[PDB]
């Protein structure tokens, strides 16, 4: 846990507003410890590796899958947690338990705001979200419904978009590598990485392998293709890569700056069933905007502010 | 001697509603081959 | 669309166009506002015309329906610049005929 | 005069249509006959190419003239007006 | 006012049979109710709840109010049925036609 | 307060050299060659008006 | 009581509408409300209306104009598609951007104080709200209004002698300017706030904010591609777009720089066949319609490079280091004005 | 291939924006319109209708002729859709321009 542990949250104490000793505990702490004794117990002996170049390294491969799932949901558990700091309101253990009328209870995304960054002194970040989103508002209002929607365990992301330059993959480029084009909102589940630029195209792969053993199975049986087979798994190649055309240098990849845990075990312990809403509301009191300004990665200068 | 003052008129106005034109140079040569 | 002012070679050669017809368009589109000065054949008495007509004279074999309003409107637009109102006509009242609107 | 006036009819015995019209199938028997003589008029008598023409009427005159009866169709409309009519005429109450 | 206001709310379908009309309970504080759907009576209700109690003054104060209200459901709502269904299609649930498809097969 | 064209300028130049002052003349094709860079002027019909 | 209860009945909540149920015109929207029955009440033929339904509908929905009528029948259709064509915009799930248009109509903002654009003529319109018959009913109007602003002809008499006496003295437009703002907060008084039909928003076609990705096992979606048809085989006379059937909706469709030889070879008879489109954007117009811009996807693989084609999209205002001098005239003419003195 | 060209007599064109549904395509479309063609841009943009006095105008033989057949007979109430009072002024004025001439 030495390897995974963070300044804000120390071992024994309770989040301001937010989680309770033993919330913190159950959330946190026995999670990290867990998903770190698990995953020593499998096969990674090149521990010293970063988590995410692990993940880049080893993926696309069913045999070596338990390897990605359990450091892909230690690594989302660590960002979505990353960026919580604390809120004004009481703590849970003396805030009282909520019941069924919180269903019924009405928000009030679209009539308030709270917690912006140009508070804090982030104009680019402000600027730039009011570029993507239209407002403060519609994105607040995104962010609590997208994972108040998402039942199972899962996280929400604020994802930059990052479109690669034509190239052959030539690293070191200084100054100019980090350069994104439009904010977005992304949903994942379980394992999910919002990369996506070592995600496209699987089933795709997969579809491709299968129609080749198959016309391999025709013709040592002998068999003729038909009009099926020549028409519905071209349209369906066609439309997978169609959707998954992006641009044509490597597509697109997403820079994560923010993330959101949706996993009932960090909010039932202090929160109960009904509190889902209440807890999403103050983590997003409790979002240190300092964080994601400064992983918000340059705009692309290129043609965009050059205009020309 | 009139002619100036209702154009300048007609202009004031009417709006100017700049439209849009797509252009791009066009070679003979490129069918050759 | 821009096009060139004029050349000083000979005609471009006429491509395939069964297979490939699209090129018919952008070729006598070209060829309408294109003036040659090296063997004249945009005049009366020039090749341009015949090459053209011979084309625009059975509409295809079969394929009638392979052009479109381009080329009677670059057609028109040659016969205008070369000052032969009858030719205009008789493009427009055949063009007419045709139903294309 | 936002909207066309509607009349109404005073108290009938009887809502009936003397005589309906039914909408008639074509006949390509004399479809082929108008055809084939037009032909003839128009590239001469008995002309080379409508043999063909020719060939088909023969076909559907072989037999009975008129072709094949398959079924004589008429409307139900007096009947559902007869059906209907007590019902939409909106005379006052009896 | 409001369905010439918001047209496509008609397109919600909305069943007329009526079912013990005496045993509604609402407190129209808030416009969720358990019973009844969210449609145009709700904003109604809430409206005049609202003049009824007088947390406004004239209609259209509520009725704005209430329309605010009923623009954020809406939102949690479609955000909802869009997230469940890529979360079934993510997980491997399979549908043997879609809207789109009927449509065409029609 | 419409900008200048090519076909405009050429019209100036026609009606000016009517006139006959070949230093002003001079010095207007000069100007519009260093100007209206966007412009697509300095056609060979200006040069063939004199 | 009694009248208490119908008040809430579920008959009452359908609002009046006499709007024709066989319509040929353009049609934009819904105008009917669908009325449905559950299976259980289909089956001994209740719907909710007045009278039962007759047997031969065995569809679950329905539109109707009135209850009762003098011929002893109920006015009403075997229809409703209306919501299938919000499911399949909903399947789209392009949402609507609203261009020119700012502030989303379906959020509060504290933006309208800041409201100076030309209320005269909003006021003007405000005014002649009978819009139907000019010698009468914008008469009729314009005349209540007139007695309303000689009644506060004094109090502005006052309020101006008091405050910019030297507007009336000095003669000037101010003084227009400022009968313009009086009048405005005299609008914004009580009895002013007012009942606007006019559509906000989608008006219930969808509630959807721009910006969230859809998310694939084949990874993160980038474009959506949904069947459709071509309606004409030509595009519009005079326009370089065609017109496409995509889910309920007529869309602009656009061409990859080659209309497919499908297109010749199928001629008039294209709605036969179904083709894939993207959809670029979904905007509104203040008629409530909806325009969508789609392209067509014609399968380049194993074809050509589409050499000998022109470039048919493609801007040639790329010109802003041109931008960056006035080309206003107003110093061009300075020296060309130069020019003719002669230098 | 067959028959390769069709009229416009019984193909529906879709305007842009509008929502339709599938039987739109059906032959059963084109006769209903056919059926409920009425001429709406003639009650839009009818001056009579409007509410101006149809004697106004009898120095206006143009607009005048928009409301009789070619020969000059006068429309029947049932073609026109004015009014009785309207229908009366406005033949009023026609009969008028006719004994002045400038009909």
């Amino acid at each position: 846990s030495t390897r995974y542990a963070l300044e804000h949250l120390k071992e024994g104490a309770p989040l301001k507003g937010l989680f309770s000793i033993e919330g913190l505990q159950k959330a946190w702490f026995d999670r990290v410890k867990y998903l770190d004794a698990k995953l020593n117990d499998c096969t990674n002996e090149a521990q010293q590796k970063p988590l995410e170049t692990l993940i880049h390294e080893n993926s696309k491969s069913a045999s070596k899958k338990h390897i990605v799932n359990y450091a892909s949901s230690l690594y989302n558990l660590k960002f979505s947690m990353s960026s919580l700091q604390g809120c004004i309101r009481t703590p849970p253990e003396e805030c009282p338990r909520l019941g069924p009328e919180a269903l019924l209870q009405t928000p009030d995304f679209n009539r308030t705001i709270s917690n912006e960054p140009l508070t804090t002194g982030n104009e680019r970040l402000q600027a730039a979200l009011i570029s993507s989103f239209g407002s403060l508002m519609e994105f607040r209002t995104l962010l609590i419904n997208s994972n108040l929607a998402i039942s199972g365990d899962g996280f929400t992301w604020l994802v930059a978009r990052r479109q690669l330059d034509k190239r052959a993959m030539r690293n070191d480029m200084p100054n100019r590598d980090i350069e994104y084009d439009k904010l977005f909102i992304l949903n994942t589940y379980n394992a999910g990485t919002p990369f996506n630029f070592s995600t496209s195209g699987v089933m795709n792969e997969l579809n491709n392998q299968y129609t080749n053993m198959e016309k391999q199975r025709a013709k040592e049986a002998g068999n003729l293709e038909d009009s099926e087979m020549t028409a519905k798994q071209a349209k369906t190649k066609f439309i997978y890569e169609t959707q998954q055309k992006g641009f044509s240098g490597k597509e697109v990849s997403y820079i994560p700056l923010l993330a959101i845990d949706a996993s009932p075990k960090t909010w039932l312990t202090d929160y109960g069933v009904f509190g889902k809403r209440e807890y999403l509301e103050r983590v997003w009191d409790s979002i240190e905007w300092k964080i994601v300004e400064s992983r918000l990665p340059q705009r692309t200068k290129i043609q965009a502010f050059n205009t020309l | 001697m009139n002619t100036l003052r209702c154009l300048t008129q007609a202009l004031s106005k009417s709006g100017r509603e700049a439209p849009k034109l797509y252009q791009k140079v066009i070679f003979p040569g490129l069918f050759r081959e | 669309r821009k096009f060139l002012k004029f050349s000083n070679d000979e005609i471009p050669p006429l491509p395939d166009f069964s297979k490939n017809p699209q090129l018919f368009e952008n070729y006598i589109g070209i060829l309408s506002h294109t003036k040659f000065n090296f063997r004249s054949s945009s005049k009366l008495n020039g090749i341009v015309r015949k090459m053209l007509r011979h084309l625009l004279h059975p509409t295809n074999k079969t394929t009638l329906p392979l052009r479109s309003a381009q080329v009677y409107n670059d057609s028109i637009y040659f016969f205008s610049e070369h000052f032969d109102f009858a030719s205009c006509r008789e493009i427009f009242a055949q063009m007419k005929a045709e139903g294309t609107k | 005069s936002g909207k066309p006036p509607v009349y109404r009819l005073p108290p009938l015995p009887r809502l009936k249509v003397k005589k309906p019209i039914i909408r008639q199938e074509a006949n390509k028997c004399l479809v082929l006959m108008s055809n084939l003589l037009q032909c003839w008029s128009s590239y001469g008598h008995m002309s080379p190419k409508c043999a063909g023409l020719v060939t088909e009427l023969k076909s559907c005159t072989s037999e009975s003239a008129l072709g094949k009866r398959n079924n004589v169709q008429k409307s139900n409309i007096n009947y559902h007006a007869a059906r209907l009519y007590d019902r939409i005429n909106g005379k006052p109450h009896d | 006012l409001f369905y010439k206001q918001h047209p496509w709310e008609l397109s919600r379908p909305k069943i007329l049979v009526e079912n013990e009309i005496g045993d509604e309970n609402y407190d129209w504080s808030h416009m969720l109710q358990i019973g009844r759907p969210l449609d145009g009576e709700s904003v109604i209700q809430r409206t005049m709840y609202l003049i009824k109690t007088k947390q406004y003054g004239d209609m259209v104060e509520a009725y704005d109010h209430a329309r605010y209200e009923f623009y954020a459901l809406r939102m949690q709502e479609e955000t909802e049925q869009q997230v469940a269904l890529e979360e079934a299609e993510m997980f491997g649930s399979l549908f043997g036609v879609s809207a789109i498809e009927h449509g065409i097969q029609k | 307060s419409l900008p200048i064209s090519r076909k405009t300028f050429y019209l100036c130049i026609e009606r000016l050299l009517n006139e006959e002052q070949l230093e002003t003349a001079s010095k207007l094709l000069d100007y519009g060659f260093q100007h209206l860079k966007s412009n697509f002027k300095l056609d060979s019909e200006a040069m063939n008006h004199f | 009581t009694l009248a208490e209860l119908l008040g809430r009945s579920r008959i009452a909540q359908v609002a009046n509408n006499h709007k024709p149920l066989t319509y040929t015109g353009k049609k934009f929207h819904p105008t009917h409300q669908i009325i449905e029955t559950k299976p259980s009440t289909l089956y001994r033929q209740e719907w909710g209306l007045k009278s039962a339904i007759p047997s031969k509908i065995k569809s679950r929905y329905l539109v109707y104009n009135d209850l009762d009528t003098l011929e002893r029948i109920t006015t009403f259709e075997p229809r409703g598609g209306t919501q299938w064509n919000r499911l399949r915009f909903q399947e789209m799930g392009v949402p609507i951007v609203s261009n020119i248009g700012r502030q989303n109509p379906f959020f509060k903002y504290i933006s309208r104080p800041e409201d100076e654009s030309h209320a005269k003529l909003s006021l003007f319109k405000e005014m002649k709200g009978d819009t139907d018959i000019s010698p009468a009913a914008m008469k009729k109007r314009l005349k209540k209004i007139t007695a309303l602003i000689r009644s506060f002809q004094d109090e502005f008499k006052e309020w101006l002698v008091e405050n910019h006496p030297d507007e009336l003295k000095l003669n000037s437009n101010k003084l227009e300017d400022y009968v313009v703002k009086f009048l405005n907060k005299k609008l914004e008084t009580k009895t002013n706030k007012k009942f606007n039909t006019e559509i906000i928003g989608t008006g219930g076609l969808s509630y959807s904010l721009p910006g969230k990705l859809k998310n694939s096992p084949n990874g993160v979606i980038q474009r959506t591609v949904v069947p459709g048809r071509i309606l004409n085989v030509v595009k519009e006379n005079n326009d370089n777009k065609w017109l496409a059937a995509i889910g309920g909706f007529v869309a602009d469709v656009v061409f990859f720089q080659s209309p497919p030889s499908s297109f010749n070879s199928m001629g008039d008879f294209i709605r036969m066949k179904t083709f894939l489109f993207e959809i670029l954007e979904a905007s509104m117009e203040k008629n409530g319609s909806v325009s969508m811009h789609a392209r067509l996807l014609e399968p380049q693989n194993d074809k050509t490079r589409e050499f000998f084609n022109k470039r048919p999209i493609y801007k040639p205002l790329t010109s802003r280091r041109a931008r960056r001098p006035s080309v206003g005239n107003i110093q061009e003419a300075n020296n060309l004005l130069n020019i003719i003195k002669g230098n | 291939q067959q028959t390769k060209k069709i009229d416009q007599s019984l193909s529906k064109k879709l305007p842009k924006g509008t929502i339709y549904d599938p039987f739109d395509f059906s032959m059963g479309r084109i006769h209903l319109d056919r059926k409920y063609q009425a001429n709406k841009n003639s009650n839009r943009n009818d001056i009579m209708k409007s509410g101006a006095n149809p004697l106004e105008f009898y120095a206006r033989p143009r607009i005048l002729s928009r409301y009789v057949t070619s020969t000059g007979r006068i429309q029947h109430r049932d073609i026109t859709g004015l009014s009785a009072k309207n229908q009366r002024r406005l033949s009023k004025a026609i009969r008028r321009c006719q004994a002045i001439g400038l009909m």
